[PDB]
């Protein structure tokens, strides 16, 4: 049974069992002596000769016990997951890797313990076969009684020794994004735009045109005089063109908020270029037809113009309906099967955090270091790198369960089993009746309640399911349409998202040999699941590639979820802009043509607000402090090129670097 | 054995033996009735004007005047002379356009490739185009507005300096002298020259350009530099077109809501499209018309690839009123000139390309202005869709195509 030589034939154990003590019991009527039940366990340190009937008797028992309950937890495993149907489809391990180490065992037996479902108490003996174990009051042996629930759950207990990662230093291998940098740049400008509109719309701008005098201002006037004269600017371009189905009429504050929405490259036209030149230019690019495409964006996502072309889109509340992708990720019943286990009912389901746990270790590090700098949250800013989280919060499980020792009168149990020692699990929880209702959460439990982007993005790169994540600006005309600016959209014709689909390694085997704790039966189960698991996730369920998410841009928390429904029809909008405050008079152009500006440069930097004016009538700069749009449109995800010194895992996928900045 | 070509956004590539745009005029007038279907309506103008002309109405059988269908021939000649336009053999085209705006960009790029891996091949500068564009179209955008109009600056592009005395495409003398200064108002030479990468040229104001093109050409050949010969204005004259088409094109998507009657479907019937990603415009061409295409005649220029701007251009140019004869110093159809002087064999040789290279003049004035206005594609959509039915930008891509754009009336 030790050498676990049958294999997972429970059955032929079961009888052969029964059949030894069919021999026993012949043998003991032919004695002639009673059978006493009274004894301990015979030890195969002590000889053979002085060890009575009972003690077999009470060891046969013993045997019989283990096997039948190990029957019965793979029942109620198979009973529990609809992963596997039948026994017998699951193989046996090979014993050829055969490693004990005391005190290796000792600690996966302890960190185990804190895996109990409810609080119980154990206490520690040696068993019929004479070795070391702890069970319960039923006689539940540990490794039995107790699982971990994943392969990567019971990996991460033994893996926590010393140094945080020793694979990382193995490898041996701060790099943002150029998409997230310009979207965090237009978003806090918008906002800024949209929350102090009040005061802005007071500042005179017909002194400083008027005077023709330069950098009297002060210099913070610098960011409030450009961005008024900049939407003044976009209203007057919005006045002429119009000269040559619903009415929708826009203040002028969302106009100005729209069109820098639309264009990053506006505002940087502005400071590199005069005003008057701007005006012609500025009037003829823009036009109708795209902002009506992009006021009227409805039943089509990801939308139908391209990056470079469009920046932000809008959406109709009322047609799309409410989406719960919660049940698609992580809320989905297997997952929450597999997360059951856990210390305590009152803990939530580990779904999510288990979610984190498969993008941190299977996923390639450095898209995980760029994905993390890219979408992190604000609980998680005090931490840098993403198995950073995992660590702190396997940690705080830890520490959740403590250790409080009792002692049992009765030596041994009415198994017969000597009892070297009892712990039990006090319940630390702060969950006591303190009468005072308010305490301050922990990190667990503000991070299960709040969802955000980075988990909507991991859950779609592991499952191989689509999603588009909008970065909500504001919401308009009392809520018909809402503000959607472009962050990330999944499809499956993008060649960065089938590459990582691959890229993935889904050989779950050495979270298998790298943990092998001498339990076969928890072996095999594992492997069942792993196996299942890459079943699972080689295939994705497509759903015709419409999931749409709505997310904060400071607290990075998922706002809202929709849906595209089926009916569609043309809006027809009639965009009026509404004129209260207007312009002042054109000087000196009316009664060559001034040349086009470019639109071709997207700012990364947020010091041009505090650069001067633009002067009436460098390349460094524009180089540095403003990006193409062209290199911005691309995908941003690439993969590194082979070289002789062989690649890691992560360092053979790596985001391109022309565009990122280290 | 088939090639393939699969601009299209919705649909594969189409599979097909030889005479790309002869098969799929056949199957149009072919598969699908062509009573109901009408083209833009300066082409019934010039149905018109051919009709009113008997010899030319037998020649081109033009046998009712009220109805705005237009015969397939018609169509066919209008193809096939836009076509011609450009075709040289003059210098029996050894060295033709889309190569030479390829070392115009290259040249200009080597810098950029210094970067990435360094190309050895003209296919490797050709995927390297989506690449390229980008840095092209900065540089030559903040050269734009760098412009102050020092020479005369009526619109921004090229030729504005050629002598209205010479009428021919090629320079007399052997085609290596010019009239200094030809390409002074060449916004792109005040672009590249300022950058080094054509160091000399005669009438203006090493050459690692004209190292590169030696050495990359000599292996395909088994050379002509930029002062040399004419390969000087094909080059600036495509790479322009180029760049103003990727400008237009690019400027919206195609997935725009239909908003007309024309589609594909109706064209070739519902078995054909039955039978037969999200990126931009160009990348779908390139791998369609720039690779394969190259690859089965090298010899193919830009005319033949896009003959629908060709009459966007005329048309342009005969808006602006300039006149290839009086050069700012009475016939209003370019276009049927040539097929006139084409029909008939007693045309003489050098009449007939007195009148094409007169023609093509016009059609590089044309092309100017569209890249010369802040606004191309609108100017651009607003005539195409006037003069040529296109509603849309999933029909423009087709009308720049084909040269061409059928439609029932449904008026």
């Amino acid at each position: 049974i030790q050498t676990f030589s049958y294999g997972l034939d429970f059955r032929s154990q079961l009888e052969k069992i029964r059949d030894l003590r069919t021999r026993f019991a012949e043998l003991a009527k032919r004695r002639g002596t009673r059978l006493s039940n009274e004894g301990v366990l015979p030890n195969p340190r002590k000889p053979q000769a002085t060890t009575s009937l009972g003690a077999f008797t009470r060891g046969l028992n013993a045997l019989e016990r283990h096997v039948q309950l190990g029957h019965q937890y793979l029942l109620n495993k198979l009973n529990g997951s609809s992963l596997v149907y039948r026994l017998e489809d699951i193989p046996s391990v090979l014993p050829a890797t055969h490693e004990t180490d005391p005190a290796l065992i000792m600690r996966d037996r302890l960190r185990r313990l804190c895996f109990a479902r409810h609080h119980d108490t154990f206490l520690e003996v040696v068993d019929v076969f004479g070795m070391r174990q702890i069970v319960t009051q039923a006689g539940e042996p540990i490794h039995l009684v107790t699982d971990y629930g994943n392969v990567a759950f019971k990996y991460l207990a033994l893996r926590d020794d010393g140094r945080p990662l020793a694979w990382r230093r193995r490898c041996s291998g701060n790099v943002v994004t150029t998409r997230y940098k310009a979207i965090t740049v237009a978003v806090a400008v918008c906002q800024t735009l949209r929350t102090f509109w009040p005061q802005i719309s007071q500042y005179d701008l017909r002194p400083y045109l008027t005077q023709h005098q330069s950098h009297t201002h002060p210099a913070e006037t610098h960011t409030l005089h450009n961005l008024k004269l900049f939407c003044y600017l976009v209203s007057t371009a919005w006045h002429q063109r119009i000269d040559t189905g619903t009415v929708l009429r826009l203040s002028l504050q969302e106009f100005c908020v729209l069109i820098a929405a639309l264009y990053p490259e506006y505002i940087y036209t502005v400071l590199k270029y005069p005003v008057q030149m701007s005006l012609p230019s500025l009037t003829a690019h823009l036009h109708q037809d795209v902002i009506h495409a992009v006021v009227n964006n409805t039943h089509k996502m990801p939308p139908d113009h391209l990056p470079e072309q469009v920046k932000a889109f809008c959406i109709t509340p009322t047609q799309w309906p409410a989406m719960q992708l919660n049940k698609l990720f992580w809320e989905n019943k297997l997952v929450q099967q597999l997360c059951q286990v856990g210390p305590q009912k009152s803990t939530p389901p580990l779904g999510k955090l288990w979610l984190y746990a498969m993008a941190t270790l299977v996923f390639p590090q450095d898209m995980l270091q760029c994905l993390w700098l890219e979408l992190k949250p604000q609980y998680a800013e005090t931490y840098a790198s993403v198995s950073e989280l995992v660590q702190t919060l396997f940690q705080i499980f830890t520490q959740q369960c403590e250790m409080v020792t009792e002692g049992y009168t009765q030596p041994q149990l009415p198994t017969g089993e000597p009892v070297l020692q009892m712990i039990r699990v006090p319940r630390q929880d702060t969950t006591t009746t303190d009468t005072n209702t308010t305490t301050e959460p922990g990190l667990l439990d503000v991070f299960i309640q709040t969802e955000t982007a980075l988990d909507y993005a991991l859950g779609s790169w592991l499952f191989g399911i689509p999603v588009c994540l909008g970065v909500h600006v504001a919401d308009l005309l009392k809520g018909q349409r809402i503000l959607v600016a472009r962050h990330l959209e999944y499809t499956s014709r993008d060649r960065d998202f089938l590459r990582i689909q691959r890229s993935r390694d889904l050989n779950l085997s050495q979270l298998l040999q790298d943990t092998w704790t001498e339990t076969p039966l928890e072996h095999c189960w594992l492997q069942a699941q792993i196996r299942r698991l890459r079943d699972y996730l080689r295939f994705p369920t497509r759903l015709e590639f419409i999931p749409l998410v709505i997310y904060n841009a400071q607290d990075h928390t998922v706002v809202r979820v929709l849906r595209p429904p089926s009916t569609f029809e043309q809006d027809h909008s009639r965009l009026v802009l509404d004129e209260a405050f207007p312009t002042f008079p054109l000087y000196d152009q009316d009664d060559a043509p001034t040349p086009p500006v470019p639109f071709n440069r997207v700012p990364v930097n947020i010091q041009f607000l505090r650069e001067n004016p633009p002067p009436i009538a460098d390349t460094s700069r524009t180089a540095d402090s403003a990006l193409v749009s062209t290199a911005f449109g691309g995908s941003v995800f690439q993969e590194n090129r082979l070289g002789e010194t062989p690649l890691c895992r992560d360092e053979l996928v790596a985001v391109a670097p022309g565009a990122a900045s280290t | 054995v088939p090639s393939y070509f699969g601009i299209t956004q919705n649909d594969p590539f189409i599979r097909f033996h030889t005479d790309f745009r002869g098969e799929v005029v056949n199957t149009m007038f072919e598969n699908a009735s062509t009573w109901t279907f009408s083209f833009g309506i300066w082409y019934y103008r010039l149905k018109r004007g051919l009709y009113t002309q008997p010899r030319w109405k037998r020649v081109y059988h033009l046998a009712q005047m009220d109805n705005f269908s237009i015969s397939q021939e018609l169509l066919l000649g209008v193809v096939n002379a836009l076509e011609n336009v450009t075709v040289y053999p003059t210098y029996d085209c050894v060295l033709s356009d889309l190569e030479a705006a390829a070392c115009l960009l290259a040249a200009y790029g080597h810098a950029l490739w210094e970067g990435r891996d360094p190309p050895d091949s003209v296919a490797t500068v050709l995927g390297e185009l989506p690449q390229l564009l980008p840095r092209l179209a900065d540089d030559v955008s903040r050269e734009i507005a760098a412009w102050e109009g020092p020479v005369a600056a009526g619109n921004n592009y090229y030729a504005y300096r050629d002598s209205p005395d010479l009428r021919y495409y090629m320079p007399l003398s052997g085609g290596r002298h010019y009239h200094p200064g030809t390409f002074d108002r060449h916004v792109l030479v005040r672009l590249f020259h300022k950058r080094g990468v054509i160091q000399h040229l005669p009438g203006y104001g090493d050459d690692v350009l004209s190292l590169w093109s030696r050495r990359l050409l000599v292996g395909k050949l088994g050379p002509v530099f930029v002062h040399e010969q004419q390969y000087l204005r094909s080059g600036l004259t495509c790479l322009a077109g180029l760049l103003l088409l990727w400008k237009v094109t690019n400027a919206d998507s195609v997935f725009a809501p239909r908003t007309g009657k024309f589609t594909l479907a109706d064209l070739l019937g519902s078995d054909a499209v039955a039978g037969g990603g999200r990126v931009r415009n160009f990348e779908f061409l390139v791998r369609y018309y720039i690779g394969p295409w190259y690859a089965r005649d090298p010899a193919v220029t830009l005319s033949q690839l896009f003959p629908g701007l060709a009459l966007l251009a005329v048309t342009e140019s005969v808006r602006s009123g300039w006149d290839p004869s009086r050069r700012e110093d009475s016939k209003s159809n370019p276009v049927a000139d040539y097929m006139f002087a084409q029909s008939s064999k007693q045309y003489g040789d050098l009449r007939r390309l007195e009148v094409h290279d007169a023609l093509l003049f016009h059609y590089e004035h044309g092309l100017g202005r569209l890249l010369s206005v802040t606004l191309p594609r609108h100017r651009v959509s607003t005539l195409g869709s006037s003069l040529f039915n296109v509603n849309d930008i999933y029909e423009l891509l087709y009308f720049l195509v084909l040269g061409f754009l059928p439609s029932v009336a449904v008026l």
